[PDB]
């Protein structure tokens, strides 16, 4: 929850679009 | 081990001179401005053997009261007051003070304002009949002509109060309104009268007084004093390592 | 700090370009009454009495 | 209490009051005015020889802290209360350069005495195991 | 009586590290504008005290209580914060971040000279009792 | 886990470098006409909270979530434009410069503050270490 | 006690 | 009796 | 007093003042 | 005996 | 499987 | 004793970026090279170099590769580089990413020179254990 | 091999020819 905790799950990947898809 | 603290007294008190160096220099665009003075002034720690401790603290004694430059703006209600003469405005909490704002407005039920302060006048606040055309003259007189109406049946509504004080007799309070200080307060009375012999021009509005040179001069002076109050710190702070550290 | 102190300075000063931009933009508007910005300054803090 | 180890502690003392003084004439550089309204002259501090049973040679005491007879300078402003029938304001005569110097020197002095004092401690450790 | 030596030490030590924790928190928290409850931050002092109780000559020191630095509330214009006043005036906490610097280095020194103090002690505990030995 | 100077100086050094993300973020997006859609972008602020802790006297810095200003978006009259509404305004983000220059100086400088802290304490927590040898 | 040392593990876990 | 220690207590206090 | 002896009385609260 | 020490004494002085 | 490091991996491009 | 590994890793991998920086900035202005084809800008790969098994570890410089990015063109038809359009093929230099990228890696070196100063501080003092 | 290894021949000589 807190950034810079612990968790078990990897972050999902950080996409950024130019355009709404 | 104490001189450290007195350096950061210093460089503290620098750094509070710089503030009100700051607010001063942020209103060179505020109409009728009176600049706020700084000085560093010096206390002696008594104790018994050597007095070789003495801090500094900083302080605003007062503030300028140089008049600004006068603006001409073809208006009749900007004035400007004489030099050492004050307008008087109804203060936020029901009191008096006094000010050099010349921008007088004037609401849709017609009464006077400084910054939303109510003018005072000889018979209390002054209040003007409900949109008319009104012209301050040179000695507190206003008149009043309703518009639409030959100007002969101009007549005059009252007299706004115009006092004279000097610095000593002024100390200006929390809101931007100025006061009587207490020592003048016991000798010139709680209220005071209005003072026959001031000038006051409509049609001109006066500016801040402060004064880019002296300021320009400070800052220059206060960073040089924060940075050798920091050499002072950083030179007591290696001696206290090393000794401590080493005669244990 | 000083820096608000200054910040605030600093905007004061845009706004009144902003206003003197705009008055400078009507010039040959119709019926157009020019724009004075004033000043005011906040609440003095009192940190000692005298 | 004992000898050297007075010495360097009456030095160290010494020396940490003459960097004390030079920090508030650093100060005090600017200062306008002081609690009676007299203006804040610049101290100095006077060394003296400590050695009043140890013949010429001895520690250094402090004798005392003493203004500056350096003349005031002098600022034109009439409009300040403080300033006189002539209109001139006394402002200290705290030389900058000269206590900077003095806060380094003093410095030097300082650790130079601890060092002194770290080794004479050392001396007497060591002394202190004769004959084993 | 050497022995006391440890508690006043020890006491030094974690007052030292309390009035520098307050201070590093003081300072940590110079530009915040909330609180948990929605207060503004008020900067927070240690009291020291003679850990002495009644009859003892000389002790440590230990801290009495956390208090509220007494100073003015940085008034702030910016009315345009979500947290504001009735006339925009964002209070800030009163923090002065030379005297929290300089309360963290004298912090540390004064630390440091405590250690010093126990080490020399412990090892004069260690002689005493190779005395005759 | 950490120790509580150090997730104190580490959560100011955290939160300066996000107020430091932010205004740089509005910097760059000073002259954005659209955004990832076609809505105007709006300036982002940073909120500091104080950790609560269990101490509460000691606590460090943490942040809420970064919200959207509410100011009056800055229209440009661009009818040509296909995101002009009806009176023909595009909306322009509402980001000032001087307060995010002053924004970048004083995170900054809290940064380094925070930096210092750090720095000065660690000394003293090597030191701690030779009291048991 | 109300105060946790900086020396101390974070009090906030 | 003590008292708050390094900054507060090391300032210049005010007259009262 | 010399600075550094010992006397059995204590020595006067010290104070700084602003004003006189 | 002695004097003021460093800068005061370290500086060239008129003749008295 | 890490890609290019520094300012290719930096801009605003359409995935493919 | 692997974190001397890892941290060199780290500095041969950022020393390999700053230098295909710096040879990007040179060229940035070049025509051609020994060849008759234009300066492709260059970038390298870096990936996570774990011997074992175990996940993670220092970093690596897995290749060099020239940016697909389109050549600039500028219109010179007395050259004869120039193509049947008179057109000329001149490098993608991105010059801010390339004095961002310096940076960058300067402050990386950095930090893992620091990495390793104390961590061989470290493994100085775990052999006086107990003596 | 790899760049940093260790091999038992010598690297080959590098010439860098101002064209082909």
């Amino acid at each position: 929850g807190v950034p810079g905790a612990l968790s078990n799950q990897p972050a999902p990947p950080n996409e950024a679009p130019i355009a709404t898809p | 081990d104490h001189a450290i603290y007195t350096a950061m007294g210093a460089a503290s008190q620098t750094l509070n001179q710089q503030a009100v160096t700051a607010s001063n220099l942020a209103n060179a665009s505020t109409p009728g401005f009176r600049a706020q003075l700084n000085a560093l002034r010096a206390v002696p720690v008594d104790g018994l053997s050597l007095a070789t401790r003495t801090l500094v603290t900083a302080s605003t004694p007062g503030a300028d009261m140089t008049p600004g430059q006068l603006d001409y703006t073809s208006r009749p209600l900007d004035v400007a007051l004489q030099q050492d003469g004050w307008l008087v405005v109804q203060a936020a909490d029901g009191a008096e003070g006094y000010t050099r704002n010349g921008n007088i407005q004037v609401g849709p039920t017609g009464q006077l304002t400084i910054q939303g302060h109510p003018v005072i006048g000889e018979g209390g606040p002054i209040t003007v009949p409900e949109g008319s055309e009104i012209t301050i003259a040179a000695d507190g007189t206003i008149s009043a002509l309703n518009p639409g109406d030959p100007p002969n049946t101009v007549a005059p509504v009252g007299r706004l109060k115009l006092v004279k004080a000097e610095g000593n007799e002024v100390q200006r309070s929390d809101d931007g309104l100025f006061r009587l200080t207490a020592e003048a307060q016991a000798e010139r009375g709680a209220v005071l009268a209005a003072d026959p012999s001031i000038r006051i021009m409509s049609g001109v509005l006066e500016g801040s007084n402060v004064k880019p040179v002296e300021a320009m001069t400070d800052m220059i002076a206060n960073a040089r004093r924060f940075e050798m109050q920091m050499k002072v710190i950083t030179s007591v702070d290696e001696n206290e390592g090393r000794a401590n550290q080493l005669l244990s | 700090s000083s820096l608000w102190i200054a910040k605030t300075g600093l905007d004061a000063q845009q706004t009144n370009m902003d206003v003197i931009a705009n008055n400078l933009a009507n010039v040959s508007t119709n019926g157009f009454k020019r724009q004075r910005a004033v000043f005011e300054d906040l609440l003095y803090q009192t940190i000692r009495q005298p | 209490l004992l000898n050297i180890f007075d010495i360097a502690g009456s030095a160290l003392a010494a020396q940490s009051k003459r960097l004390n003084v030079a920090a508030s004439n650093l100060a005090n550089a600017d200062s306008v005015t002081g609690p009676d309204g007299q203006p804040y002259r610049a101290k100095q501090v006077v060394f003296q020889v400590d050695a009043a049973p140890g013949q010429a040679t001895g520690g250094v005491k402090v004798a005392s802290v003493i203004e500056s007879q350096a003349p005031e300078k002098l600022v034109y402003e009439p409009g300040n209360p403080l300033a006189d029938a002539n209109g001139y304001v006394k402002m200290p005569n705290v030389d900058v350069v000269g206590e900077m110097v003095n806060t380094m020197s003093a410095s030097r002095s300082y650790q130079a005495n601890i060092e002194v004092l770290n080794t004479v401690k050392s001396m007497m450790l060591k002394t202190l195991t004769l004959g084993q």
